[PDB]
């Protein structure tokens, strides 16, 4: 957001799933609100990255 | 917006990347509602 | 206007990339005044979820 | 809510209608389109 | 649980067991784990011969799976020893490719070049069983069901088809196989938009050093790789550190995309190029 | 007990030399293929350190493939090595240039002659020299330095390029401090028809947008496209192999003097 890391969230995630593409899938049902900020600053920073 | 406000009011708990999954395995998305003083409960439908 | 109608385009997509996450047209029409009418409390209705601007800002 | 100030609502009437918005109809014109049998269901949102 | 006992539960022949008895090291893979199964569960066929029935949806499928090695065939008893994560263990070849000491392994489905009796299809059920090969042709027979799904986008309804011919015979070490006519489903769709953002994000982070490289090149030098990608300043080295870094992060994931599980790492290939020694589940 | 790979000395190794092998007791081997009896000149690096146009990642392709042993005891005319078991906790030396410290995950790498250039117990042209255990991120750090100087190895012509340079093979970790080509094709490839190939491919996907992302994702012949996209994918499956640097051990604590740690052996 700001802050050139956020506020680094953790998370203890258990899953039945073992494979990983299939895993950081329902990753990214959860962190749409992360990753559309981390595609913002993408574009809000040219340079820094 | 309006037929499922009209009637079945849930669209989606899961993703799409999820929604073929329940198509994979069936899995059941609707719970026990706590209103259940019968019992198990059926239906189909033929339209004649 | 293709300034203007470049620049309502180019936000009309970028706000609702926030709005789904939650962290019109002939800018001619008569119908178009009521379409503002309209997008302005669409806009209140989502800066009533979001209530955190200078004053000159709204002097500008 | 709004008592708007009235002066004269012979002239004022018409002034809201050259704006084309409406306002949602507001818990009861939204209750009477529920009929006997549709209101005991689950599908009446104004049985609260 | 680690050792399945099995249950036939079907009424197989003494030509069937002959076959496993030969086959004892191959990966079947359970769905449930216990020390008790049946054949309904055990083996892979019974979900291959779904009604859909495309590459995108027993691929996503079978990663839910847990595979076993053959042991102790005689007679009705198959002792399935579940593997540990990191011991070595012999696996019989079920796909025609040698493996090439060295490797990861990974699995395929099923080799859908038409519907393979894995053993016999013992009263219309046959037990099939995955391919393992060696993660270039999981990987690369990945990559053209997204190659030819991000063709018919931007086809109208024939170009797709002159050029999946074009790209569906892979020839492969010691195969040439098939890609399953390939079938537009939404678990390509939304994983072909996430590539398609993560060759977007490159883009950004291409910071006119790793974009003019090649540019730079072909005026000093002439390389095979240099000439086939002709037709295919600032001192910011720390900013150019994050950058490249940024962009690793999407080309670990984007290749995670079309990639497979690493599983069985191999030890040893015998000179038959049948059993193969393997670690790493 | 474990696994046995015996290493039959094809040179005659003095007993001041076992005195040297009898220090590396803990030490891994880099082993190129697993078999019960090995040359002393299979066992080693310094077979794949040997080429007039050899390239750090075509190196590290090579020592991907060779199996990482363990030294287990060294008696006289022989090597007893072990095959490490995942899992496991083993004592591995700490021959790389970095202290290791309790919790971190050690990357094998090869031995970089820039400025700490190291040989070993060395008779007719065979010595031992030994992989850099080294931290996991560190590994990956020291990736990146050695592309991003040949990304830039072109432009030696400018003095503030260089100037650039000049900064990027400095290597500071704790408690230590280092000096440091289709590759760098591969990252340019990847770089340059990405910028390309995507455009068309964005402005179709950016209505549907079911993660809300696909909106500032756009804020960011047939036969040629398709050969743009098959050309794209393999260098980005060859840039991967050179990448993912397959992490090797976990040190729990270190043995003082940093000589050794006990590592629990995974991948």
């Amino acid at each position: 957001n700001s802050d050139r890391q956020g506020r680094p969230s953790a998370f203890v995630v258990v899953s039945r799933i073992t494979h990983r593409h299939t895993l950081i899938n329902v990753l990214r049902y959860r962190f749409r609100v992360s990753r559309f900020h981390f595609l913002n600053n993408s574009i809000s920073g040219y340079g820094p990255s | 917006a309006w037929v499922r406000q009209a009637t079945g009011a849930r669209r989606t708990e899961v993703l799409d990347s999820e929604a073929i999954s329940i198509l994979t395995f069936g899995r059941k998305t609707d719970k026990g509602g706590p209103a259940l003083l019968h019992g198990q409960r059926a239906t189909c439908e033929v339209i004649l | 206007h293709l300034p203007l109608l470049t620049r309502i385009r180019q936000d009309y997509d970028k706000l609702f990339g926030f709005v789904a996450a939650r962290p019109d047209d002939a800018v001619y029409g008569d119908d178009y005044v009521p379409r503002v009418d309209v997008f302005l409390r669409g806009l209140e209705d989502l800066a009533r979820c979001l209530c955190a601007m200078r004053a000159e800002e709204v002097n500008r | 809510f709004v008592r708007e100030h009235m002066a004269h609502a012979t002239r004022r009437l018409v002034h809201f209608y050259q704006a084309r918005i409406d306002p949602p109809r507001t818990a009861n014109e939204a209750k009477h389109d529920f009929s006997t049998k549709e209101f005991a269901k689950v599908d009446n949102y104004l049985l609260f | 649980e680690t050792t399945v006992l099995v249950t036939f539960e079907q009424r197989l022949t003494t030509g069937d067991v002959g076959k496993l008895s030969r086959l004892i090291g191959a990966v079947i893979p359970i769905p449930y784990r216990h020390h008790l199964l049946g054949s309904s569960q055990v083996g892979l066929d019974a979900v291959v011969k779904d009604k859909t029935r495309d590459y995108s949806r027993m691929r996503a499928r079978m990663r839910e799976m847990t595979l076993t090695i053959m042991r102790r065939v005689e007679g009705n008893q198959m002792i399935l020893g579940v593997p540990t994560h990191g011991q070595c263990y012999t696996i019989r070849n079920t796909g025609p490719v040698s493996w090439e000491k060295g490797d990861v392994l990974t699995t395929l489905p099923p080799v859908f070049s038409g519907e393979v009796t894995g053993l016999v299809s013992v009263s219309d059920w046959d037990l099939v069983l995955p391919w393992i090969v060696p993660m270039a042709l999981a990987t690369e027979i990945n990559q053209r069901m997204m190659m030819l799904a991000l063709l018919s986008l931007d086809r109208s309804h024939e170009e797709v088809r002159a050029a999946t011919a074009q790209l569906r015979v892979v020839r492969y070490r010691d195969a040439t196989l098939t890609l399953p006519e390939i079938t537009i489903d939404d678990t390509v769709l939304i994983d072909m938009r996430n590539v398609c953002i993560s060759l977007s994000m490159i883009a950004n982070l291409s910071s006119e050093v790793t974009l003019a490289y090649v540019r730079k090149l072909a005026l000093e030098d002439s390389n095979m790789l240099l000439m086939k990608c002709q037709e295919i300043y600032n001192i910011t080295p720390t900013e150019e550190l994050n950058k490249l870094t940024a962009l690793f992060v999407m080309i670990r994931q984007i290749t995670d995309v079309i990639s497979e599980q690493p599983a069985f790492l191999v030890c040893d290939v015998s000179p038959d190029d049948k059993s193969a020694l393997c670690i790493y589940k």
